[PDB]
């Protein structure tokens, strides 16, 4: 649960970067992010009751 | 056309060579797909192959294309407007665009300014990441590693690389 | 995969997401070097 509700706060990240720059040259190794992710699981493992 | 075995360009994924053919299902019916494998990066790339040279699929220059490409390197030059937007929006898009031609003649008038005045934090990686493509694109028609590909531009520069 | 709408033209190029913490044998992960526990939780059943 964690992980998708954290997941989908990337997929904002995602339409966010796709929608300007060079909309050529692009790859999903520019257009993806850890933080969004990383922090999500990092926040419930701890914080968490 | 490209063979199993051709060494082609994919930007901005600088070079790789084509695996073969392929009939990929993307939307409704498959279309054949050529394969451009990069063995320095273990990524993937398909290319439609309806118009290749639509999505900037070149193929390595020739060893005879070396010289050239050098002599447009060490002299060749080209004005930019003043203000950094403008001229660092040109040099990336460049970049992205892939041509050898026009990044070396890029590096030329890259190089002039950096030393003499001395190269905005900017510019500068609009150099570094314009001498990269390059090193690369002679360690794929030489067949000789960024080591002595960067080896080669040297001498048509003045000082060595990075 | 990284895909253009109109293009038609696809590139996939496989990417990195980051460190997930693994259960150990006993069932306890390990968060910050600390040996800490998820205990179950308990909520009503979805549904009318």
């Amino acid at each position: 649960d964690q992980f998708r509700v954290g997941l989908a706060r990337l997929a904002r990240g995602v339409r966010e970067r796709m929608v300007m720059g060079s909309p050529d040259t692009l790859t999903p190794a520019k257009l993806v992010n850890s933080r969004p992710l990383e922090a999500a699981l990092r926040e419930f493992f701890s914080r968490s009751q | 056309e490209f063979r199993p075995g051709d060494k082609v360009v994919l930007p901005p994924y600088g070079v790789g060579v084509v695996a073969g053919i392929a009939q990929r299902s993307v939307s409704g019916v498959s279309r054949a797909y050529y394969q451009v494998d990069f063995p320095g990066s273990r990524s993937k790339a398909y290319v439609p192959v309806e118009a290749p040279h639509s999505v900037g699929l070149r193929k390595a220059l020739a060893p005879e294309e070396v010289p050239v490409i050098l002599d447009l390197l060490k002299n060749g030059r080209m004005p930019l407007p003043k203000q950094w937007a403008a001229r660092h929006r040109k040099t990336s898009e460049i970049l992205a665009d892939g041509n050898p031609y026009r990044i070396a003649q890029m590096a030329g008038q890259l190089r002039a300014w950096e030393v003499e005045r001395g190269l905005p934090d900017l510019d500068r990686q609009a150099l570094r990441r314009a001498i990269h493509l390059l090193a690369e694109e002679v360690a794929q028609s030489l067949e000789i590693t960024v080591q002595e590909a960067k080896r080669l531009f040297e001498e048509a520069w003045g000082e060595e690389l990075n | 995969q990284l895909i253009h709408k109109d293009t038609g033209l696809i590139k996939e190029d496989e990417v990195f997401l980051g460190h997930l913490p693994l259960m150990t044998e006993d069932g306890s992960f390990i968060i910050n070097g600390a040996d800490r526990v998820i205990v179950s939780q308990i909520h009503r059943s979805p549904g009318v």
